[PDB]
């Protein structure tokens, strides 16, 4: 698996691969789960784990949304805008990160899981959140990746990254990132997907290249 | 290491068990009362491996029956007591396990003079011969030679005589000192044989 | 070898109208990790016998040079054509080989396959064997597929899949192969199983390598990558 | 193995408006000493239904009582007899509910499906409770492999009672004579809507 | 076992052979694999016997339950939910690897659940021993958009190698084809000496009327 | 690293007053997989005599290769062919020769004799043999052999009919093979029958069930 | 499996069943158990029966090379002290025999128990196999030196049809050789247990014989 | 399971041993000859533990010792011989051990009545009275309490009478038949003793 | 550990790091070993091993250049010339890399080292070669990477390589990639040694710099 996450100046760009297993069990999985309208997450490890934990965090964060409601009213591609225009109600990233951190330190003994959780928010702006395997979440503030592959592109990355990066460019980075990894590791391949979200809407990219 | 030995017939039924308490590489008695569990009733409970469990189980099967048998004001079927002692030990296969083997014997005016063999597992089965032990094995064949079905007492005495001969001649655990218990003539009653 | 660690991936042979054709992606992975994507993994023994193996890599290489010694053995004992040894005689000596390695627990980890012509009526290629420097129509009992096994089993096909390839291209072969077939046929057939194989398969790639064994010798074509 | 310990083995077959299940008579201890040549392998539930158990004696006994006691509730609570497809579900359930703590028996059941058209049915079960309806004949045990090649070797379809009795019985003594731990007597029993015929044969004691 | 699942057009194709084997022999030589969930929603399992009769016979009685109280046509998603969840409990020792199909509002939807409670929205699938054969031969024509037919003779093709190359699948082959408006199932889809009176001897005889 | 594996098939073998047939499947497969669809189990070792197993392969076919040359070099040295009862002696010595690291191959040994009597041997793997009237080995073995002890010496029917002849005998190895292809997932292809008379060997062919 | 010798008022009996059984599956019934070593000593298999069968066989090689290096006929004694160095040698590696050489030298009748750990027991009542404690009850509680050969057959007999019918692991048919002076006589060749029971606890036939 | 004793002095040494040959859960003999293993010259090599290497062992160090007093022609003395024994059972320790236990016991003109205790892991010690087997545990304090230096004959004959009697009753393999060997007056005897 | 060779136009460039083992037991060793004047070795895994095999190879290597000579007349960094001008008799590198494989392969049960061998002759110009673990020998005409710090160096090194590196950009790409190998990889650490093999002349460079972004 190769999860990259990858802040920039208007927002965070989060990537993934495909292959799910020698035997190559499923090659279209869906890895960047969409927690809320602003917040996605990357998943690696087990993927019963990961799937269970990200179907209790949809559970959470829709009760949590319900929660935040104030009374009274107030004031291949793809792409759609948030509903809540001004962030009114929507949770932020750091309570869904740490109430995660929660449940997987919870039950050590058993899940085997990483998470990169990146999203965007009225308070911090945009977010980046890695959770490891015994649970230990880490903030970075940079770009965060995870997997098999992902030890392929440390360098890579760390090198190629700069602070206010153009959306263009910073795409240009992640894709060739999980295209290097994909090229060096046999446990990732398929089709990348990769989702941008920024203040005020969201767009998915899937592309279907490989290295040489 | 404990032997036991019993024998149906149709007009009696016989049990005999060696009588010796042993704890680790001495004997400790020579007149062993912890084998057989006499029931009011004319029935009797006959068991072998772990003195503890031995007490535990055939104190528990006792009180039991006495208790149905003084709550109802009757005397409780030699069937029904061999299959409720098979349910009981069968109870505790799985959680703590009675290390027993069991010879239920008895009188009925149901079904005549039964015997009952079964084994630490609870698998349980009618029969006219039984043995359990190391002992079995030297034992259960001279029973089936000298077996016809209009054995008589004394008869079914020689047979078991023949039988305890074989257990000190052949059998590693040299055993010499026996105790029996007959049930015939609607009685019930004890001998020690040396033999 | 205690076990594998640079481990190679399938091989897929069959005869057709000239000869044989064995194909062989050149992946050797290190565990989960394509280190080298550039290994040739199917060996010629001689003008008409090729050895491919699946397993670990430095076994294979080490029998390589056990036949390649045996080769040149046999070559400095010869007078005519027809005291070459045909891939019957190899395929007997790998078998005996992996049977005599399983006696001692052992083994070499891999699976080996033999293939060639197994007659020299059809050429005089061996009347001058060179070592340093239209086709024939062969009958199919002129040529030899074989297969060799980590417990020394052994047998001989019409098409022989080792590796990987055994429950996904011998499907498709035991659908699609017939007797005295072309060569296109046979490419296209190949390259079908090879495109299944690698969308199919982990530790395989796209970058594929053929080679005939054909009336003119042995033939090593230039690698290629699949389309799609 | 825990089948080993007591052996044992139970068969059944159908005939035309007949229905055949057949056992062997012996409790083994410690997988070669024979105990005793009586223990009957197969048990009534009603008119219409018969099982045979082959497995760990104690679990078969407890298993039997557990089914006796089911089926007399049912039967006292809806006061009519038991169709033959609801036992066997009601079979496969209680051998499910103990999935983790199995009991380790092979049950078959044989009985009459009635509409009144008496049709045979037959079933088979692990100790897991994986049924697998069968039309011809169903086998279970030690000596399964052996029962098996016997019953496709001279099964017959629509055979009367007669015919159905000596093909069972050969089948269950040819397959007997082949297992150690199984054997000491046999017990046929033919079923047909109007009467029932149960027979001990003449096997080899050894 | 060679289970398979596909997609069509509004409609999913399920298939399936017929053998069950008891290690080396066949116990079975014509069971059934495949198994109703709901009128619109159909299963295979491979795996062990018990957990996919047990398991399958538990999600549809709980979805004929949620049918009745919601009053509204039965999701392929919440089969999936109840499934997942029910096998993580047990942590894969509900050894059932079951590929779902069904047709609701939101279109056709096959689905791959692995014993440990995982599942992935597919456009076809395969599972059990002959797994890979099926695989392959999906793999080779399977096509983007086709019809009820071609789909399902892609399915018969695909058991048939599956029953051909494999030693724990044999027999006929069975389909389920599931649509919106109704499903229709095939079970025999593709289907690639007498003794004397009296020689056995007895010891005794006695009958009984009933 | 386990060094042994079984390759599955089965092997019958029956006898008559003066004739010997020796049905065999011709399967190879590792684990619910096939290698290959044709790989024989019989083998020729003189003209009066064949040896049939089943086991691992690369054991059977070193075995038999080995006692082809052993029975070889017997004829070139004492200048003439063994019986079946010297054969059976020579495979029960190299059998027994591996004691402690087995050759995993159950064999059947079937000839006719100098007094043109029909003979098989079954063996076991470390060597132990004995004579029969009828023998199987392999992976089907425990299905053939009831049925095989039922048609022959009859022990269980009160009338019997000990009517054998060549014809039937054939139909029967052939229905035997049948049963075992429908019950063992191991059987299956075709399968080599092997009759031998006091003339010698003729071998016929039958196809069952692909699966 | 169930052997069986003992001494008497005129020479020895040996008597042995000739089931053999792959742990479940029988096997064959009809085993040679009883191996002729020479004119004189007896042995009897129990265990495994390659190693049994090689072994004695080897025993009976030595002992032929050595009464033709020494001409005169070798004693049950030296036979047993060969038989159990030769099997001491491969002790730690596995081997299960268990042996009883019974015969007659110009000492007398001897008889001899040997297995593979290396014993050399001397006695006059021997019993080996899994039914072998069956046959020791039956024996020891009816053997009497005194016994005529028809009355000590039939003890023989008894014992052996015991064994068979308490032990699952032994049946078959039973063989009961007899030893004199000048050679020994096979007074039962073979003969089924099936009417052994049905002749000696069943004879009525009928019911089912409950024990 | 094999009990072995011995007792010295000044003008005897006494040996006694079960006479019992046993294999699994059965005796194979009430009249063992496997365990004395008497040499030439007023020697004896009394072995227990498994019969196999009871033989080996014993008829190794018995033809060695006499290949010494016939190539030598002379008496090996029993101090030479129990250190011999010693030396040859501690050679096979780590290779391949015999699993024997060695009372070594004679006579010489130089040392007097020697006797000498040893086990399977070779340790050798010359001792006034040794047992061996678990029955060592049940006789040993009766040796310790009834010794004393100025015994004769028939006092330690009384002494293993005892000894025997206690091996009845308290050990669980009632041994009851046991044979003897006395060396004392120049001269080497042997008796049976039962119960 | 970071073992790497980079071929450039006419030359090869071995480098490696310094430290060895979570205890540092040493932080100067010299992993890059001169086994010929024109042929060099870079050494992973067990050091105890790694050091027999390679002094092993240099008793071979002097016993073949013995016999490799002809009878009679014909014809703060570190730089030396050959001995050997037109390459008369110095050992090709495939030669001692195929007998170090061997030497692996034959011993593999135990053997837990992966080498890389670096050099140049007159036959086959500039050559790397890499050893795998089990005795596997692999000719990398481009480059050659290993040690526990190459994983973390492979889409670096695949992204920056050319096809005909001056020997300023090659000495530039081998140190970033062994510093970045460094940085990301606990195991390795230390001053950078890199050893330069061209046609004439062999440069050893010792280097010593950090990392900062
Ligand atoms: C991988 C091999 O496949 N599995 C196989 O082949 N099996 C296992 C199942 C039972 C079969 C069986 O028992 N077959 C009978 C005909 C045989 N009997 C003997 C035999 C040998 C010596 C004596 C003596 N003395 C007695 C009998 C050898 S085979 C043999």
């Amino acid at each position: 698996t190769t999860i990259i996450g990858i802040i920039y100046d208007n927002g965070v760009m989060l990537a993934c691969d495909s292959r799910t297993s020698t035997f190559i069990s499923n090659k279209c999985s869906r890895k960047i789960n969409r927690i809320n309208e602003n917040l996605y997450v990357c998943r690696s490890g087990a993927s019963a784990h990961s799937q269970k934990i990200i179907e209790i965090i949809k559970h959470y964060c829709v009760s949590m949304k319900n929660e935040n409601r104030k009374k009274g009213r107030f004031h291949t591609k793809n792409k759609y805008f948030y509903e809540d225009k001004f962030n009114d109600y929507n949770p932020l990233v750091e309570n869904v990160a740490h109430i995660t951190k929660k449940i997987i330190y919870t039950n050590n003994n058993f899940l085997s899981c990483a998470l990169i959780f990146g999203g965007y928010d009225k308070i911090k702006k945009q977010q980046l959140y890695a959770v490891n395997l015994n649970g230990s979440i880490i903030e970075k503030h940079d770009f965060a990746v995870s997997g098999s592959g992902s030890i392929y592109i440390q360098s890579y990355l760390q090198d190629k990254y700069k602070k206010f990066m153009t959306k263009k460019e910073c795409f240009n980075l992640i894709l060739n990132c999980v295209k290097y990894a994909m090229h060096n590791d046999n446990s990732s391949g398929g089709l990348i997907r990769i989702v941008n979200i920024t203040k005020s809407f969201v767009e998915e990219f899937t592309v279907v290249n490989t290295q040489m | 290491m404990d032997t036991l030995i019993g024998l149906r017939g149709n007009n009696f039924v016989v049990l005999a068990a060696d009588t010796y308490s042993i704890n680790s590489i001495i004997k400790l008695k020579n007149d062993d009362n912890t084998k057989f569990y006499d029931i009011h009733g004319n029935k009797c409970l006959l068991l072998g491996g772990s003195i503890g469990d031995r007490l535990q189980f055939g104190e528990f099967i006792r009180k039991n029956v006495h208790l149905y048998q003084y709550q109802n004001n009757t005397d409780m079927f030699v069937k029904s007591f061999a299959f409720f002692t098979r349910k009981n030990l069968a109870y505790y296969l799985r959680r703590n396990p009675f290390e027993v083997n069991c010879l239920i014997a008895g009188y009925d005016k149901k079904d005549g003079y039964q015997l009952y063999w079964c084994d630490y597992l609870s698998n349980m089965d009618s029969v006219n011969k039984g043995a359990h032990g190391y002992g079995a094995y030297l034992v259960s064949a001279i029973l089936d030679k000298y077996y016809h079905e209009n054995l008589t007492v004394d008869e079914a005495l020689d047979i078991f005589k023949l039988c305890f001969e074989e257990l000190k001649k052949r059998f590693l655990l040299t055993q010499i000192n026996y105790e029996l218990r007959i049930m015939y003539d609607n009685k019930v009653e004890t001998q020690y044989v040396t033999v | 070898t205690l076990g594998p660690v640079v481990t190679g991936t399938s091989v897929i042979a069959i005869k057709y109208k000239h000869g044989i054709m064995i194909a062989a992606d050149r992946k050797a992975s290190y565990g989960s990790y394509a280190k080298f994507q550039n290994v040739e993994r199917i060996f010629k023994i001689n003008n008409k016998t090729v050895m491919g193996f699946s397993g670990e890599l430095a076994d294979a290489q080490y029998l390589h040079e056990l036949l390649t010694r045996k080769n040149i053995n046999n070559l400095s004992e010869k007078k005519r054509k027809e005291d070459m040894y045909t891939p019957q005689h190899y395929h007997s000596y790998v078998s005996r080989v992996f049977y005599v390695r399983k006696n001692r627990i052992d083994p070499l980890f891999n699976n080996i396959i033999i293939a060639g012509i197994n007659s020299q009526k059809y050429d005089n290629n061996d009347d001058n064997v060179l070592l340093y420097t239209e086709y024939k129509e062969i009958h199919k009992d002129d040529l030899y597929i074989g297969f060799v096994d980590m417990h020394g089993t052994n047998f001989c096909d019409d098409y022989i899949t080792t590796g990987y390839a055994r429950y996904f291209a011998l499907t498709l072969l035991r659908d699609h192969y017939k007797d005295n077939m072309t060569e296109e046929e046979a490419r296209i057939l190949i390259n079908e199983c090879l495109r299944i194989l690698y969308f199919r398969d982990a530790t395989s790639s796209n970058f594929i390598q053929i080679v005939k064994v054909t009336s003119k010798g042995v033939e090593y074509e230039e690698p290629y990558i699949l389309p799609c | 193995s825990i089948y080993n310990y007591n052996g044992g083995c139970v068969l059944g077959m159908s005939g035309s408006n007949c229905v055949a299940i057949a056992c062997d008579l012996r409790l083994g201890a410690n997988t070669f000493t024979t105990v005793s040549t009586k223990f009957s392998k197969i048990f009534k539930m009603n008119n219409n239904v018969y099982v045979g158990l082959s497995g760990l004696a104690t679990d078969i006994q407890t298993l039997y009582e557990i089914l006796r006691y089911r089926v007399n509730l049912y039967e006292v609570r809806q006061d009519a007899e038991m169709d033959v497809e609801c036992f066997a579900n009601m079979l496969s359930s209680i051998l499910y509910s103990n999935r983790f703590s199995p009991y380790f028996v092979n049950p078959i059941v044989v009985g009459f499906k009635l509409k009144v058209n008496y049709e045979p049915y037959l079933t088979a079960y692990d100790l897991i409770g994986a049924k697998c309806e069968t039309r011809d004949f169903v086998v279970n045990g030690v000596t399964s492999e052996q029962l098996f090649g016997m019953c496709e070797s001279l099964y017959v379809k629509d055979q009367d009672e007669n015919g159905l009795f000596e093909t069972i019985s050969q089948c269950l003594l040819s397959a007997l004579d082949r297992d150690c731990i199984s054997g000491w007597g046999a017990e046929v029993l033919v079923l047909t809507p109007e009467k029932i015929i149960k027979k001990k044969l003449k096997a080899r004691m050894d | 076992t060679t289970i398979c699942g596909l997609v069509c057009q509004n409609a999913v194709i399920l298939g399936a052979d017929t053998r069950a084997t008891e290690g080396p022999i066949v116990a079975d030589k014509n069971c059934s694999k495949l198994h109703y969930i709901s009128k619109n929603i159909w299963c295979a399992g491979a795996g062990v016997a018990g957990d996919l009769e047990h398991t399958t016979l538990w999600l549809q009685h709980n979805v004929e339950l949620h049918r009745l109280n919601t009053n509204t046509q039965p999701r392929v998603s919440m089969c999936v939910s109840r499934l997942t969840q029910e096998l993580f409990k047990y942590q894969g020792y509900k050894v059932c690897a079951i590929v779902l199909g069904g047709v609701d509002v939101n279109g056709p939807q096959l689905y791959g659940i692995h014993p440990h409670g995982s599942s992935c929205l597919l456009p076809f699938t395969a599972l059990g021993s002959g797994s890979l054969n099926a695989m392959a031969v999906l793999e080779a024509k399977y096509r983007d958009n086709m019809t009820i037919e071609e789909g399902k003779n892609l399915v018969c093709e695909a058991i048939c190698a599956g029953i051909f190359n494999d030693l724990g699948s044999g027999g006929n082959v069975d389909i389920c084809v599931i649509t919106k408006d109704s499903y229709q199932h095939i079970r025999p889809y593709k289907e690639p000496t007498i003794y004397p009176k009296g020689t056995t001897p007895i010891l005794s005889e006695k009958i009984e009327y009933i | 690293w386990y060094p042994y594996i079984d390759n599955g098939g089965t092997v019958i073998g029956l006898t008559g007053k003066d004739y010997v047939i020796l049905a065999a499947d011709t399967r190879l497969s590792l684990s619910y997989s096939i290698y290959t669809r044709f790989c024989p189990k019989i083998s020729k070792l003189t003209d009066k005599c064949i040896i049939g197993s089943s086991g691992m392969q690369s054991d059977i076919k070193t075995l038999h290769s080995l006692l082809q040359k052993k029975i070889q070099l017997f004829v070139l040295e004492h200048s003439h062919y063994p019986d079946i009862h010297v054969i059976a002696r020579l495979l029960c010595v190299i059998l027994y020769s591996r004691r402690f690291f087995p050759y995993y191959a159950f064999n059947i040994l079937a000839g006719v004799d100098e007094n043109n009597k029909g003979v098989l041997y079954n063996y076991d793997s470390v060597g132990s043999y004995c004579e029969a009237t009828h023998s199987c080995v392999g992976s089907g073995s425990q299905l053939i052999l009831p049925i095989l002890d039922n048609r022959v010496e009859q022990k269980n029917q009160l009338i019997k009919n000990t009517n054998f002849n060549l014809g039937d005998d054939i139909n029967f190895v052939k229905d035997a093979i049948t049963s075992a292809t429908e019950r063992d997932i191991y059987t299956g292809d075709k399968t080599l029958i092997y009759v031998i008379d006091k003339m010698g060997i003729n071998v016929n062919t039958l196809d069952l069930k692909q699966d | 499996t169930t052997t069986l010798a003992f001494k008497f008022k005129d020479g020895i009996i040996v008597a042995v069943d000739s089931r053999a059984s792959m742990g479940s599956f029988i096997s064959s019934q009809n085993v040679e158990k009883i191996i002729e070593i020479n004119k004189n000593i007896l042995g009897t298999m129990a265990g495994g029966a390659a190693d049994c069968l090689y072994w004695e066989k080897y025993l009976g090689k030595i002992i032929k090379i050595y009464e033709l290096r020494n001409n005169e006929k070798i004693s049950v004694r030296a036979a047993s002290t060969i038989l159990s160095n030769i099997l001491y040698q491969y002790k730690g590696y596995g081997l299960c025999c268990g042996i009883i050489l019974s015969g007659y030298d110009h000492t007398g009748f001897n008889m001899f128990y040997v297995d593979d750990s290396g014993k050399k027991v001397e006695g006059n009542l021997f019993s080996c196999g899994s039914g072998s404690t069956y046959a020791y009850s039956i024996l020891d509680s009816a053997y009497d030196y005194n016994l005529n050969l028809d009355q000590a057959v039939e003890l023989a007999r008894n014992a052996i049809y015991h064994a068979t019918f308490r032990d699952g692991g032994s049946g078959g048919k039973v063989r009961v050789f007899h030893i004199h002076k000048n050679g020994y006589d096979k007074i039962i060749e073979g003969e089924d247990v099936f009417d052994l029971h049905y002749h000696y606890t069943n004879p009525e036939q009928k019911d089912q014989y409950v024990m």
